[PDB]
RNA sequence: CGGAAGGGCACCACCAGGAGUGGAGCCUGCGGCUUAAUUUGACUCAACACGGGAAACCUCACCCGGCCCGGACACGGACAGGAUUGACAGAUUGAUAGCUCUUUCUCGAUUCCGUGGGUGGUGGUGCAUGGCCGUUCUUAGUUGGUGGAGCGAUUUGUCUGGUUAAUUCCGAUAACGAACGAGACUCUGGCAUGCUAACUAGUUACGCGACCCCGGUCGGCGUAACUUCUUAGAGGGACAAGUGGCGUUCAGCCACCCGAGAUUGAGCAAUAACAGGUCUGUGAUGCCCUUAGAUGUCCGGGGCUGCACGCGCGCUACACUGACUGGCUCAGCGUGUGCCUACCCUACGCCGGCAGGCGCGGGUAACCCGUUGAACCCCAUUCGUGAUGGGGAUCGGGGAUUGCAAUUAUUCCCCAUGAACGAGGAAUUCCCAGUAAGUGCGGGUCAUAAGCUUGCGUUGAUUAAGUCCCUGCCCUUUGUACACA
């Protein structure tokens, strides 16, 4: 049918499973410490999540 | 009776004011107090490129979170601990109390 | 707890929790003077207070909108029923809050007022509110296709060093 | 738009007892995080309350991944005609 | 835009006027004749009918193949 | 702006040098070529291991194909005597996609057929823009009010001189009072047997155990004191402070005693400007384009890596200061079980040369890895100047891991093949103190994963304490037929 070819691709690994949680892009993702958000959106919210550019 | 209280806070002086406040609260009830053990901190290094695109000079960020943890040991049952720990607490400090 | 993540992930997840709420109330309560949120962490009780300029305009129809805002946090973040509560509190000297004045300048521009005349009307209010100086810049295209940048600045206002993180507020 | 009638009369009932409900913006999701009891596919429900907006009974808000459907005062009377519920019962945000 | 290969049409669904009339044969006595079979499936006891294909019988929606 | 002059400054400049590149192989990106597609942005500093871009699918924006509406809404019919959905079969097919040809069952006002219309777009437009970043500009520069001058554009303040990294001050003065910036400020480093504290950190003593001839060692075992070694908190400490000189003896400068420091490093960073880059980061977006046979969604395969050539950043060598084989012996940054998430780091005990396979546990982390048994270093053989046991490119055969899937070899292990390269021309890059250079270890991208990048740690120097010669930068004077300069 049509249901067998819509989401039949395995997406439990790789870079296609993960995307940004704001922009939903597949580049520049910060998977470190489980942010699961790109580097670009990391900047304008860096004070909001809490990083401070101290040194 | 051997109760552990965990003091984690992002601000340095928010953790430092409450780590001595529990000393002041517990010394009024005059029981066995261990000193606050200063354990080494964890810092969060994130280095990303500043340019949203890939054009221009190569410059990098230094985004940091230092997190501090303080452990104070108490020799008391949980009745005394549950009274003081509800007094003068601020959301910058996350307090974890272990009865064992 | 159930999954019992590390303290490295504990404070990281708290920041994203704060950041997603901050994006949310800016997109929903800006028309009624949203000025920030603050979490009050307590066992089994999660008090978050919406610091707002117009406390009358955010409660709405007999506190219906605040009750609407409670149910949003209940469902998206998966908090237990009755675990999180919301309050609206007044913000002192709201003229000194840049994010409160940014939406004030945003709505004057959107209301049809002139670009220049909207800019002066804020600025003598904030010195009336007791400010030592301010910097107001409106970018974009003005009076044609070509883009022009405005800069109408008065008073003491610094840029460099450590004190900029707490002596100024930027929106 | 043929997701069958077994799947409809629950979500207006779901939209009644709480005036606002959440949804992860993700087409490829068999279930709901909030409604994990019923099958209730996510992609069909995305087309459910936007059709509520299409006549103008619901509002919209977004938080990075999430559709937020605030019911308007027109939406209560639509729920009273569609579900034939009494006018005495009110949503949980209308009760204090 | 222009295309060389002709397109594919839509499948014509067989709309049957009074489609239930062929399942039963009315009798002048107090009985009803069911020429078609009764499916033993759990979801449908005896009311849902099944296809009378050119080659062999089959029950449509339940996806259960039966052969003689 | 000057191939005009006078001052001051800089290893993105020189001096004196170091390591290099360009010379050889390989990796990666660009140009060109080719292809159905080899998607595209970016072209001196300010493009070319750059879009965090280490592309099997996805990413993918490209191509060959194949499906779907996920066209909501408002309006005309069509419609319960049914508007309309899916379905196992035979061929179709890539898929057992009812996707289509035959052929009926099935859902039930949701629907489908047309018009507006909206949605979607990694479609175009950064010379329309928002926002962000970079550069001018790491230099010390920039601006108001009052007053003075000129009809005026403008100018004085913002300076003749001295001093400084500095528009840093002193001092003069139709300028005075001021403002941003520099400085100041934040983090780190270093010195305090002074204070607080430690059974997730150790030290010292007691008592044993093991061994050797009272004593010595043990990450072997339990106790009491302590913070010297472990940690982070409050304070202190350094100020040209003291001395000898130079200097208006003011600003300040050099040397010396004493002292852990008599210039640690990074962050922030002013006005104005580019029509610098980003619409392919966005549920940031104006305008233009498509929208049902879609430039929208999804699936199969390929490609972005393609190869007569050139260029850029890099790794490995050209050996004896060394290659090899053994033995010895030392680090710190960190990180580790995931909302979706299906995927963690590892001790120990077996199997196999190894890649790796199997069992049990610990660690959500000062607890387990871990006392992080790292390279480097040190000691002892072989080789013997041989394109040689240098070198490891190319290539054959076999064995393992992750993944649904590795062929265009994803990686790892074994045997074998053993090329160029004998210190690299014109030319060019970076750097003066734990610095360069050598060397390894963490993090990112990672299911499989470092020739890149980001930090950490080890060994550890030669040269120089000056200059405008070149490249440039900041003031003053001068001249201009330049003012997109």
């Amino acid at each position: 049918g049509h249901q067998q070819l819509y989401w039949s691709h395995p997406r439990k690994f790789g870079q296609g499973s993960r995307s940004c949680r704001v922009c939903s892009n597949r580049h520049g993702l910060i998977r470190k410490y489980g942010l699961n958000m790109c580097r670009q959106c990391f900047r304008q919210y860096a004070k909001d999540i809490g990083f401070i550019k101290l040194d | 009776h051997r109760i552990r209280i965990t003091l984690t806070s992002r601000n340095v002086k928010s953790l430092e004011k409450v780590c001595a406040d529990l000393i002041r609260g517990a010394k009024e009830k005059n029981l066995k107090v261990k000193g606050p053990v200063r354990m080494p901190t964890k810092t969060l290094r994130i280095t990303t490129r500043k340019t949203p695109c890939g054009e221009g000079s190569k410059t990098w960020d230094r985004f940091q979170m230092r997190i501090h943890k303080r452990l104070i040991d108490l020799h008391s049952p949980s009745e005394i601990v549950k009274q003081i720990t509800s007094i003068s607490i601020e959301p910058g400090v996350e307090v974890e109390v272990t009865i064992a | 707890m159930a999954v019992q993540i590390s303290k490295k992930r504990k404070f990281v997840a708290d920041g994203i929790f704060k950041a997603e709420l901050n994006e949310f109330l800016t997109r929903e309560l800006a028309e009624d003077g949203y000025s920030g949120v603050e979490v009050r962490v307590t066992p089994t009780r999660t008090e978050i207070i919406i610091l707002a300029t117009r406390t009358q305009n955010v409660l709405g129809e007999k506190g219906r909108r605040i009750r609407e805002l409670t149910a949003v946090v209940q469902k998206r973040f998966g908090f237990p029923e009755g675990s999180v509560e919301l309050y609206a509190e007044k913000v002192a000297t709201r003229g000194l809050c840049a994010i409160a004045q940014a939406e004030s300048l945003r709505y004057k521009l959107l209301g049809g007022l002139a670009v220049r005349r909207a800019c002066y009307g804020v600025l003598r209010f904030i010195m009336e509110s007791g400010a030592k100086g301010c910097e107001v810049v409106v970018s974009g295209k003005l009076r044609g296709q070509r883009a022009k940048s405005m800069k109408f600045v008065d008073g003491l206002m610094i840029h460099s060093g450590d004190p900029v993180n707490y002596y100024v507020d930027t929106a | 738009m043929l997701m069958p009638k077994k799947n409809r009369i629950a979500i207006y009932e779901l939209l009644f007892k709480e005036g606002v409900m959440v949804a992860k913006k993700d087409v490829h999701m068999p279930k709901h995080p909030e409604l994990a009891d019923k099958n209730v596919p996510n992609l069909h429900v995305m087309k459910a309350m936007q059709s509520l907006k299409s006549r103008g009974y619901v509002k919209e808000q977004f938080a990075w991944r999430h559709f937020y459907w605030y019911l308007t005062n027109e939406g209560i009377q639509y729920l009273r005609d569609y579900l034939h519920l009494p006018p005495e019962i009110v949503p949980a945000t209308l009760r204090r | 835009k222009s295309y060389t290969t002709p397109k594919k049409n839509k499948h014509k669904r067989k709309k049957v006027k009074l489609a239930v009339l062929k399942y039963y044969k009315v009798d002048e006595n107090g009985k009803i004749s069911r020429l078609r079979r009764e499916c033993p499936s759990d979801e449908c006891g005896a009311g849902v009918f099944m296809a009378s294909h050119f080659d062999r019988h089959y029950c449509g929606k339940c996806c259960l193949t039966y052969c003689f």
